């Protein structure tokens, strides 16, 4: 799985995700990546999310919408929503993975509960940060 | 506030011990080239949709990562790709699942979002839809 | 302990509908919700009750499920089903199946005997046949 | 599309949906019925939901949106169903209904269509059945 989220100059949020699934996967199976709210969610009012992880758990958890709903209805920060989903709810259901998320204010998060996550982010006209391992 | 892009290339069991610094820099180099293309585009005033679409297109084209080229095999030694894209402005979304004959699923996924009343297309239906709107048919061997 | 069931929401007009036609829908919904009550009162799992209710709504030709399923543009039947256990939060779904009498039964099987949440067509069908579910011709839905 | 939600004696919630899709459906299109949290959602701590209607129903996640409005927004079942079905969906040009049971045994059968073939009842009590509004 691979993903991108973005806030443009005009205040618009967008998310996208693409994958080849879990290695050795049964054909004719669907992971969370093509499911609005599981692999992928974007709403200009809340957040843009792209997740990656164990499929069943991210579907049953609606990981990507749940970030948005915790913010839009629960009044949580992006960082509190991410801590909740990725460090608390997912491991409890057996899901290891992470996500990338940008909120309408331009806060960025890249939570994961795995050894690593190939990730990168940065503002326009500024330099990128890149990561593999934790910290 | 400030226009910004995040990207990911997968999460899991990545061991320092199974990697040399140079192997790692391949991923850093690749990651940083994609995030930069995105930064430049945002800075140039481009939509968050176009930017996330190009970012995932490039993450797909990059074999280091499990999407499009470099995608993992199914139990039957084939490649089944899913992709989804969502515009927080229109709340429109498009997705393809279980496609094998499309170079770039994220591009097919946007196509479903934009020229279709449907949100999600699967297998041949997705591919027929995509081929009928001028998108090229490929052998899944290109992903191997 | 409680059950609700539905058989579709859409444009139904009292005009172009006789009381007797309306009673067959009322009789049907009524028989299925009773079966559900009886089961619940007997202490059957909320899963077993929702599964058998949807199986019955499928079997009933008046509803758009199993027998009485609508046709596609290409004069085929493509059935979808899903089930979710609020207790274990596990879910199972089949989309675009033609050769299974009772998609909801296949959806449960996917939930219980699969790591996967969602299976499609021949994948879903072959999965189900490999665990003793009978193959049917889509003719039976017409 | 057909559906069932239930709360058993042990406090377990479950939801189920089955359909043939839209009459004259373009083949290999996925509606909301097979999609967890769109056609269908159950949680013992919240609610069980079975929706019928599906472009808007996919993107709107009507079934999980009920649970989230309750669990995080502090809405009641009846407040949540009123919001999703009678405000948000009509606003997004999306016509249908759902059935919902919360963990406390509250029941709701909202729809924004002329009709919805529906029925419900507590165990040992006599069922209620419906087609048109009220
Ligand atoms: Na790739
Ligand atoms: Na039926």
């Amino acid at each position: 799985t691979v993903g991108a989220v973005a806030l443009d100059l005009d205040g618009n949020l967008a998310a996208a995700t693409s994958t080849g699934g879990m290695t050795n996967k049964l054909p004719h199976t669907v992971g969370p990546q093509p499911l609005v709210g599981a692999g992928c969610y974007a709403n200009n009012a809340s957040v843009a999310v792209s997740c990656t992880g164990t499929g069943e758990v991210f579907i049953r958890a609606l990981a990507a919408y749940d970030i948005a709903a915790l913010m839009d209805y629960g009044g949580l920060s992006l960082a509190e929503a991410c801590e909740r989903v990725v460090m608390e709810k997912l491991p409890a259901l057996g899901g290891s993975g992470g996500l990338i998320a940008i909120d309408h204010e331009g806060n960025v998060a890249l939570p994961f509960n795995t050894e690593g996550m190939y990730r990168a982010w940065g503002y326009a006209g500024d330099t990128p940060t890149t990561g593999i391992y934790r910290e | 506030g400030k226009a910004v892009i995040a990207i990911h290339g997968g999460a899991g069991a990545i061991s320092r011990a199974q990697m040399s610094l140079q192997q790692e820099l391949r991923y850093i180099e690749a990651l940083s080239a994609i995030v930069e293309t995105g930064q430049k585009m945002l800075e140039a005033g481009e939509s968050a949709l176009d930017v996330v679409t190009e970012a995932v297109r490039l993450l797909e084209e990059c074999p280091l990562f499990n999407a499009g080229i470099g995608a993992v095999f199914t139990r039957d030694e084939t490649h089944e790709l899913d992709a989804c894209v969502m515009d927080g402005n229109t709340l429109k979304a498009g997705a393809v699942a279980g496609v094998s004959h499309l170079r770039n699923p994220v591009l097919a996924a946007r196509l479903v979002m934009e020229q279709s009343p449907h949100v999600m297309m699967i297998g041949e239906g997705a591919e027929n839809f995509a081929f009928a709107r001028g998108m090229e048919r490929v052998s899944p061997e290109i992903f191997s």
